[PDB]
């Protein structure tokens, strides 16, 4: 069914079930045996032209993380100078009656000095420094 | 045979003809004019005539529906315009004005052609006038694949949507040489007018793509949404999705605490059909979301706040973004669906020093002037003038709905308690703010006054939206006679 | 009998009724509604009912021509709006929509009335919708005599012109208490939204007056210019001045050096009739002048650059100012006269970081969309896209004129010489820049192409303008059918 997950395919006797995650019209996100892949489905022109396309490399920066917006820090989660893993919440600012929660996108460890509780300073300061 | 394009591809770049071939259907492009020369006769230009004269204009066909397009050529004279280049574009736009067909242009010009004198200015003026006259008649989309400098930048600006390519494109009015000459600062071309700058800082570019191939692939998808002309109806496509699909996950999206945040996409995605959202300006003014989507196989317009970013507070940039989206959607008879969650306007001196009064009025003007069917859903809160601006029932709204835990009040409980008791005995906070929030920060009063049609379970939103949007298919409303409005610029 | 107004005058302030009496004719005001109560029945408001309910609405008559007006009252409840106050204003605006009459309002409200709940929001929404619908049908003028805070600020914004009183008026969206609460900065009310701030920084206020008496006296003079409605013709008044008055002082205004500055008013004043200029926004974006004036007894619109300030360079603020003026002038069929002297656009990073591309397109859109008769005079220079924007002949201009020492070129001589000779032998400056400026920085080439009708002596400008404006009295031009445009916001 269009835009749905389950996809039942049966060649001869063999039967398989795959899943359809999403796409950007050149790359298809399909699941095979409980694993995500990205298959490219392109015609003759797209195939012959995709060779002549720049492939830039994104910035790989392991450095200090700053608070996007002003606020107040009410709760902290991580400890100064210990291990940090991707997807871990680090602290929570509260602004105009709203607690956000900036986390650690991706890294192994940190070296820094924690901003103490109730420090209504923010203004894009260095709350946690990753080194 | 791959002649004369090896020099181009060696620089990791594509050609105009290749871009045109990628955009349209496999074999449905008919180039209109191909043997035209510049006839300049100045500054040693009497030689080196070119057959195509740096432009490729044709008709093409996308998804079985007609289109018109033109593409600049960087190899020939740097893509400069002339008295002769602009004639082809003018002819294409005039033909696409007679017939109800849109126009899409891939800009690559390096600037004006100096060897023609003021004829380049003449051509620019003609193109500007055609864009001005035909805006609101046929949709216009522009993509910038390479450099775009000088006064040629203005014609993409008048167009409805402008997209940018990441690595090898930029746009600005004046070059960095003049900036160094007058101010004395050394800034590179990318630092001045790169795609990121216009994606985040200036708000001109409506999107950014990583490659030309992806740009074409998604431009086709965007084109699948638009109506063909001003008088043609909104397209409807077949779809296996149905209004009876169960959405009970909406009962839990809103947290029971009033100070916790949530993602509005968790409310947007269930209501619309699967994998049918095309966000517009995703990296600019993130506190508001705008884009296109389909509901039961017909394209609609989506405008919702987001408490994830800055508590979902209206601002200057958000106001401009929403105003432009609403104006375009209404110009071509596209239904509008809005989700409301706003505590007010962003407070700060910089805001008044930047003219919040002008900018915030644009969204209100766009919402009040609109005559397309509107549907509004109030999830959690709506305070002060923000409630009025975000498509309130009094602005000729068709149907308005609220969720059982909503709040519609003049302002927060603290300010109301302060103003209602000047020098009342101390500790008044505890036994007054709670009571006022209990009694008047609830949708019961607004429902008593008649400002919301009904209070609904969050699981019935898809059913209600499909029903209302099906019933409202044939509304005919007209404004008083005017030559045109006077919007607060 | 001077009862109950002694408390008001003691604070060096006037009353609403006194302001109304000062505005209209001596005995031609007929108050419409005077015995109306709030019927609230909440928070101990069942008592202290007021007969007028804080508003004075009537009809009046100015210079023998009808008008409609309303005035807030600060003594009664602080001027707060309600479900009942807004009804009178809605009735007045609806009546002034049926009949071709304008509306003028003197705002003094302290904010919304909390004791009514969401009914104040309902009234605000109704007033906003009426302003949105009737903008471009009848002219709307607003004057702010006292405090104006909260969401009530938006209705003056949609109105065509907003004026301010110096000592005792201010306007902003959010009070300084909230600013202190969130940001922590202590700013006074005047430092936040005083008349000077909106006169110079935000660009919202169209003027400032020293006293209420002077405000009324000059508001009458402004009203003498406007047409009564959308369909009524431009007013023409008797005048002893004649087109045959000698103006030979224009032969010497332009200095013979290209780097010396002059005042454009020395060119503006001789052409128009004596003592008939009403500048709009005099203290904001001084590099451009906009206002109203009379030519042979009929009101026209004036838009001219000024090389006195910043070399007469177009900018963001100037673009917004000119765009709003042109849009208003065209909406009501008022002729436009422009004087051109521009070297280009202002170069700087802040400009691109602030969106020059969006703002500079607004003036071009306003000039191209307009259908009223246009007259353009190029005094000294016009370069690049600035020449295109400032009402060039290709944008359906009626008549264009130039002065004998004008210059119309693609860009300055230095840049052209640089681009036309990449690595040409050194010292090329002396024998190339002079030659190029001599050969192509002159109106002869632009006249050869046909972009200026004729090259005239500066002493004939009044004669030519009067002749053309008399002949063009009955032009009928129409744009293609649209629900409305899509201007770059
Ligand atoms: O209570 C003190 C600060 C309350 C601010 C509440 C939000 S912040 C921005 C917006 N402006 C307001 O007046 N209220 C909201
Ligand atoms: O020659 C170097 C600086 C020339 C600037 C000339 C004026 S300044 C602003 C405007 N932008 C230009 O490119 N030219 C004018």
């Amino acid at each position: 069914k269009a835009s749905y997950p389950i996809i039942r395919v049966k060649d001869g006797e063999a039967e398989t079930v795959l899943q359809f995650w999403g796409t950007n019209e050149v790359t298809y996100g399909m699941q095979m045996r409980g694993t995500t892949f990205d298959v490219n489905v392109m015609s003759d022109l797209q195939s012959t032209l995709a060779h002549f396309v720049p492939i830039t490399e994104a910035t790989t920066n392991t450095k200090q993380i700053l608070s996007p917006m002003p606020g107040v820090i009410v709760a902290i989660k991580v400890q100064p100078g210990q291990m940090v893993v991707a997807g871990e919440e680090l602290l929570t600012l509260e602004a105009m009656k709203m607690r956000n929660k900036i986390h650690a996108q991706a890294d192994g460890k940190v070296k820094e000095v924690k901003v103490k509780l109730g420090a209504t300073v923010e203004d894009n300061e260095v709350l946690v420094e990753l080194e | 045979p791959t002649a004369a394009e090896d020099l181009r591809h060696k620089k990791k770049r594509l050609t105009a003809m290749e871009r045109v071939q990628l955009f349209c259907d496999p074999g449905t492009f008919r180039e209109r004019d191909a043997l035209v020369e510049h006839e300049c006769h100045n500054f040693g230009m009497e030689k080196r005539k070119v057959p195509g004269d740096g432009f490729i204009t044709g008709t093409g066909k996308v998804f079985g529906r007609p289109v018109f397009l033109f593409s600049h050529d960087f190899t020939v004279f740097g893509g400069s315009l002339s008295r002769t280049n602009a004639a082809k574009v003018v002819r294409i736009m005039e033909e696409a004005a007679k017939i109800g067909v849109p126009v899409i242009g891939f800009n690559d010009s390096g600037g004006a052609r100096i060897h023609e004198g003021v004829d380049s200015l003449a051509g620019y003026a003609d193109i500007f006038l055609r864009n001005t006259l035909f805006s609101g008649v046929i949709p216009q989309i522009s993509v910038i694949m390479g450099p775009c400098a000088g006064g040629a930048v203005y014609s993409p600006a008048i167009t409805d949507f402008t997209f940018m390519v990441e690595t090898s494109s930029y746009m600005f009015v004046t070059g960095p040489e003049v900036v160094s000459a007058v101010g004395g600062k050394l800034v590179t071309k990318d630092e001045l007018g790169g795609p990121h700058v216009h994606a985040t800082k200036s708000g001109v570019s409506a999107g950014t793509f990583p490659n030309d191939i992806v740009a074409m692939a998604q431009l086709r998808r965007l084109y699948s949404y638009l109506p063909l002309s001003n008088r043609d109806p909104v397209p409807v496509l077949p779809t296996a999705d149905e209004r009876y699909r169960d959405v009970s996950s909406l009962n839990t999206v809103v947290p029971t605490e009033v100070k916790e945040a949530y993602d509005m996409r968790d409310v947007i995605y269930p209501v619309i059909d699967h994998d049918s959202f095309f966000e517009i300006q995703p990296q600019f003014a993130k506190n508001i979301i705008c884009g296109f989507a389909r509901v039961e196989g017909r394209s609609v317009c989506i405008i919702a706040n987001q408490p994830k970013v800055q508590a979902g507070v209206l601002d200057i940039d958000s106001s401009v973004k929403g105003a432009r989206m609403v104006r375009f959607a209404d110009a071509f008879n596209i239904p509008i669906i809005t989700f409301v969650d706003v505590p007010g306007f962003l407070p700060g001196v910089q805001q008044e020093y930047g003219g919040i009064i002008r900018h915030g009025a644009k969204l209100l003007y766009a919402y009040a002037e609109a005559t397309v069917p509107k549907v509004t859903i109030i999830t959690r809160k709506a305070y002060g003038g923000a409630y009025d601006v975000m498509s309130s029932k009094h602005l000729r709204g068709d149907s308005n709905y609220a969720w059982p835990h909503a709040e519609i009040a003049v302002m927060g409980a603290a300010g109301a308690c302060k103003l209602l008791y000047s020098k009342e005995t101390a500790e008044q906070q505890a036994q007054r703010i709670a009571d006022y929030e209990k009694t008047f920060c609830t949708p019961l009063s607004a429902a008593r006054k008649g400002f919301v049609d009904a209070v609904i379970d969050p699981s019935e939103t898809r059913m209600r939206v499909c029903e209302d949007l099906e019933r409202l298919a044939r509304k005919q409303l007209q404004n008083p006679w005017k030559k045109h409005g006077n919007i607060p610029l």
